[PDB]
């Protein structure tokens, strides 16, 4: 018993971008390395779960959750369920500009939460192990750090684990999360071969991921700035009311309007 | 530096309309050169395998040195 | 509460060894249970609090001894506890001793510590060699805030050091109640109108790796069975070698943070808000949940504060443990 | 019984596709149905690296294959590597140098490919019909008054070696193979059926490869959604209605166009049910240190089975009190079961209560089996030649060296030169005599 949550970050302005590039790799060919992921995380084992989430720009919806065409039947009615969702997410769209970076710590809240519930299913003879896919594309968001450092210790305690295979853009909140975890970070060098690095590095289970000899873990940056002008910190100073960085000594801690004592 | 919001207009344009038409799931997924490239980068000679989790050591003389670095770190630590 | 707190925290667990530690109130003796929740306690306030400490006192033969001195890594203090089931309980305690090394402890943390004391106390007779109302007008001019998780019984000296020194005294039910104690003990204590709000010199180090094949590095053994590291964290004050971060700098006095050990405690400081929680049926136009999208079915609906969206139970739990943030209002 | 005696041995399905005709394995994986019933059965090594070399077209050299297994563990990891080898998945290709390359069957691997991609009865009702068709088979091996087989069925259980016809004015008997089939788990039951019935597969016009891609295809079915007929064979409709008269599909009529895949059919896996617990039914026995059954069932079947390892005592409407006598296990041996069958009986069918223990089925109480196992079966018998009073001793160490180099030695002497051989290969040795 396992449980992959894929999550796909569906950007429509970067695959927007991608497409108006005219080059190989488009949406369709990431939606569909996703499915085939999904129908061969459901194909290894009776007992697999998947579950498939897209992060939109301003909505974490999921995509998932007789044989025509000759695949196995449960695989046909989630491809099935899995297009007909991408359908009605991507063409029926809005448009907004003061929001238009994409999001990545809603749709891991919700994966988070799904395995709770989903560990809450199991019976009491078996055990669930499970993990979170994150296939990123676009470049996140500053904004959300609060948040996301949260999620990421959420699965520190919950003891998913967190993959990721970024697409175009470095990104050092998921590899740091990569790192937090236990997980896995890997940076594509080349698009349209993306099913091939997932089915042999992220299709391996956590009872493989010790027997396969796998790709190095990159040395993982430790970065801190202030909060004043955000430069490298080596040595900072930091309050004890706030808990806040700063870089240079000041009297009056601007960040909770301290009475700072002065010796 | 995300661009001018001009960008923003004309990707939701492209985006709205590549999403209507969907679903090759034979044809369009895989090239078969591309995944021979792929095992090719991932065997252990190619791109992504970073010729890492090498760490050569010099374990030549073990125990003494070991010794010798034991009282060497406990007086220049103190 | 939207209160300080005391964030950097210098706890100290004072344990009985009492007689009364072999009593069978417990479903194993008391001594079992209560260093089983002991190991679930390091665990759990070393995994929310980083930055913190803890020192462990077993108290026995009215002597206190300073079993695990103040360190912050769960590794030592749960291989201590691990060691500690195996000893034997003979004897009455003291309070005295033990508050007595805790003092001498925390005499000579930074002022800005909320210099905590927990005293998991079981016995009656609290066998002390001095007088205990001079140490607690001591410990109630030293600022040092000491509280006590008893079993079986309300004794009068535990109430007093418990509500002068600023504490908070409790006594024990089952397995659940003071599973509850030790739980509402990890957070961290709001502060008094007494301690100080200082600005620690902080250090904040970058991880450092072996640097260019190790093209001209600086091998080293370490700084506290140790093999030869290569490479690794570094001080900012004064250039060590240390494996692992967060470590108080040994040979300065500088504290070294990676810098989302600030980012693991902030969720304190913006914390969260109460689930409107209602049962019935209800006017619910929105049938699915908006944390997972499933189904109510159940006769229990909870709905946030400011977006006002929809939740479940399990996304009632995960969130007001776990997650500490509501999906609807990051969006 | 001058051989060693009938132990009903289960195949588990690796010597069974182990040890048959690979052209036959490679039109046997052109379903997908084989493919998942196949990749179910290996071994978790062999099953990480068929689903980690699925998504690949190049033969990766053996180094890789040697290269991805901690040092530990390479004496538990060869079975994986030629059990993949030997069952036809892993043939073996050259990288152009000397690397012996490896490749998944692109047979079996293709038609996975195109498993994968493109290329009223009541469900509680299913279960009792289960039950009765199932039992009534039951019945019919223990001989009860319901005879209800339908006498192809019955020449079935005659021709699979489990009630063997004697002094042919109808007696059917049951063989030893029946009692240690009677004492086994239900999906193996019901495996050893499958195996039995296509071991005489080049009887009635059948194929090995339709009919175990069909037991595939019942087998990764759903009780619920409803299945039709159009698309089988004639000879698939006679195996079909058989297979309706052994009770694992529910037809409606003989001519019609539908089946429901009952939930027998589901559970058919080459493996175990457990040892404390079975998902078809729940425990019902408490063996207690008194040596004390207490079937909390009334059922005729299985108070036959503890009257076969047991002897009886009370029986209550809801109850039935055995008690596990010495005599009724050397009883119970006499006619020929090896208690494992009897150990693994009571654990399958160990009641609820009995669970939360720290064994299924108590040690002490097995330990006094064994005492009360050895005194009826104290005598072993097998037929020899004897070597007596040689003339000299060279001989001797000679006639023992030529036993043992053809595999023909029993017993030897140290002093007096008493040796046995065996009588079937003696003539080899005497001819040997007259040739020096
Ligand atoms: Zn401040
Ligand atoms: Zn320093
Ligand atoms: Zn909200
Ligand atoms: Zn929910």
């Amino acid at each position: 018993l396992n449980l992959l949550v894929i999550v796909v970050d569906a950007n429509p302005i970067w695959w927007g971008k991608q497409a108006l590039k005219e080059s190989q790799f488009t949406l369709s060919k990431c939606i569909d390395a996703v499915m085939v992921l999904g129908n061969s995380h459901l194909f290894m084992n009776r007992s697999n779960k998947l579950a498939v989430i897209a992060s939109h720009i301003q909505e974490s919806r999921f995509l998932y959750p007789g044989s025509k065409d000759g695949k196995y039947e449960l695989l046909t009615s989630a491809n099935e369920v899995i297009v007909e969702e991408i359908k009605d997410l991507m063409t029926k769209s809005d448009i907004k500009g003061q929001h238009t970076e994409t999001l990545l710590a809603g749709s891991l809240a919700k994966a988070l939460c799904y395995i709770h519930r989903m560990n809450k299913e199991v019976k009491d003879n078996q055990e669930m192990k499970s993990r979170i896919l994150v296939i990123k594309a676009a470049e996140d968001s500053a904004l959300q750090y609060m948040n996301f450092m949260n999620v990421i210790f959420a699965a520190q305690k919950q003891n998913i684990l967190i993959d990721a295979c970024v697409l175009d853009s470095d990104s050092g909140l998921l590899q740091q999360a990569c790192d937090i975890t236990g997980g896995l970070y890997l940076k594509v060098p080349q698009m349209p071969s993306l099913l091939q690095y997932l089915l042999w590095v992220f299709l391996p289970d956590q009872d493989q991921r010790s027997q396969l000899i796998l790709p190095p873990p990159v040395h993982v940056d430790y970065r801190a700035a202030c909060f004043c002008h955000r430069n490298l910190i080596e040595i900072g100073y930091v309050c004890s009311v706030c808990l806040s960085i700063f870089c240079n000594f000041s009297p009056i801690c601007t960040t909770c309007e301290t009475a700072f004592k002065i010796s | 530096q995300y661009a001018t919001s001009q960008d923003i207009i004309n990707s939701f344009q492209s985006i709205r309309q590549e999403m209507e038409a969907y679903t090759p799931k034979l044809t369009q997924v895989l090239s078969s050169s591309a995944a021979s490239s792929t095992i090719t980068a991932l065997s252990p000679g190619g791109a992504l395998m970073q010729g890492g989790t090498q760490q050569a050591i010099n374990q030549m003389v073990p125990n003494d040195i070991q010794s010798e670095l034991k009282h060497l770190y406990v007086a220049v630590g103190e | 509460g939207q209160v300080r707190l005391g964030m950097m925290r210098h706890l100290y667990v004072v344990v009985d060894g009492s007689r009364t530690m072999e009593d069978q109130d417990l479903k194993p003796n008391r001594l079992t249970c209560t260093l089983k929740l002991l190991e679930y306690f390091v665990e759990e306030y070393f995994d929310q609090n980083p930055i913190s400490q803890i020192g462990i006192i077993v108290t026995k033969s009215k002597r206190a001894e300073k079993l695990t001195e103040l360190s912050g890594n769960p590794r030592k203090h749960i291989t201590s506890l691990k060691k500690a089931v195996d000893m034997t309980c003979h004897g009455e305690p003291s309070l005295y001793n033990s508050l007595s090394i805790a003092m001498q402890t925390l005499k000579h943390m930074p002022g800005h510590t909320s210099r905590e004391v927990l005293i998991i106390f079981s016995s009656l007779t609290t066998c002390d060699p001095s007088n205990i109302y001079d140490l607690i007008k001591t410990l109630k001019a030293a600022k040092i805030r000491v509280s006590v998780i008893g079993l079986s019984a309300e004794v009068r000296v535990c109430t007093v050091l418990a509500r002068e020194t600023g504490g908070t005294y409790h006594v024990i039910l089952d397995e659940s109640h003071y599973k509850e104690l030790l739980t509402h003990h990890v957070s961290p204590p709001p502060a008094s109108s007494s301690s100080e709000c200082s600005l620690i010199r902080m250090g904040f180090p970058q991880h450092t790796i072996a640097s260019l094949s190790d093209q001209d590095a600086k091998p080293s053994f370490s700084m506290a069975e140790p093999g030869l590291t290569l490479g690794g964290y570094f001080c900012p004050q004064c250039r060590a070698k240390y494996c692992e971060l967060p470590v108080e700098c040994k040979i300065c006095g500088l504290t070294l943070v990676s810098a989302p050990h600030l980012a693991r405690s902030y969720h304190h400081l913006f914390p969260l808000d109460a689930f409107q929680e209602i049962p019935l049926e209800e006017y619910n136009g929105e049938r699915f949940c908006y944390g997972c999208q499933g189904e109510l079915k159940d006769q229990h609906v909870y709905v946030c504060a400011v977006c006002q969206n929809v939740f479940c139970v399990d996304c009632d739990v995960f969130v007001h443990d776990s997650l500490h943030c509501c999906p609807g209002c990051i969006h | 019984r001058g051989l060693n005696r009938v132990h009903l041995q289960c195949r588990n399905l690796q010597e069974f596709l182990g040890g048959l005709s690979p052209g036959v394995l490679d039109r046997l994986y052109g379903h997908p149905a084989t493919c998942l019933a196949v990749f179910r059965e290996l071994p978790s090594l062999a099953k990480n690296w068929v689903m980690r070399m699925l998504f690949l077209e190049q033969p990766l050299p053996q180094a890789a294959v040697a290269l991805w297994v901690k040092k530990e563990f390479s004496k538990a990891q060869e079975e994986s590597t030629g059990l993949l080898s030997g069952l036809r998945i892993w043939h073996t290709q050259l990288l152009p140098g000397g690397l012996q390359g490896l490749i998944l069957n692109p047979i079996f691997r293709q038609n996975l490919r195109i498993a994968l991609l493109g290329g009223a009865r009541d469900v509680p009702s299913l279960d009792k019909y289960a039950e009765e068709r199932w039992e009534v088979v039951l019945h019919f091996m223990v001989g009860s008054p319901s005879a209800a087989v339908s006498q192809d069925l019955a020449q079935l259980l005659s021709q699979a070696g489990l009630m063997k016809s004697t002094e042919p004015g109808e007696p059917p008997c049951i063989t030893s193979a029946g009692f240690q089939f009677l004492l086994l788990d239900t999906p193996a039951q019901l495996w050893y059926f499958m195996l039995q019935y296509l071991q005489t597969a080049q009887s009635r016009g059948m194929d090995l490869v339709e009919i175990l891609s069909f037991l595939f295809q019942l087998s990764f079915s759903t009780l619920g959604k409803d299945y039709s007929v159009e698309g089988m064979s004639d000879s698939l409709l006679n195996f079909l209605q058989h297979l309706r008269e052994f009770g694992l599909v529910f037809q409606r009529k003989r001519k019609s166009r539908r089946y429901y895949p009952t939930r027998l059919a589901i559970n058919l896996s080459s493996g175990v049910s457990g040892a404390g617990g079975t998902v078809h039914q729940p425990g019902f026995i408490v063996v207690e240190t008194n040596y004390r059954l207490y079937a909390y069932t009334e059922s005729e079947l299985q108070i036959a089975l503890i009257a076969l390892f047991s002897e009886m005592l009370y029986r209550f409407p809801n109850m039935v009190v055995a008690q596990v006598t010495r005599e009724s296990v050397q009883q119970a041996i006499a006619s020929g079961i090896t208690a494992q069958q009897i150990i693994h009986f009571l654990r399958t069918r160990a009641h609820p209560v009995m669970l939360k223990q720290t064994p299924v089925l108590p040690p002490t109480i097995t330990d006094q089996i064994r005492l009360w196992e050895l005194e009826r079966d104290r005598l072993r018998f097998t037929e020899g030649v004897l070597y007596n009073q040689f003339l000299s001793q060279v001989d001797f160490e000679l006639l023992l060296a030529h036993a043992r180099e053809l595999g023909v030695l029993v017993f030897e002497n140290s002093a007096k030169r008493l040796m046995v051989v065996t009588p079937a290969g003696h003539s080899d040795v005497k001819r040997f005599w007259k040739r020096q």
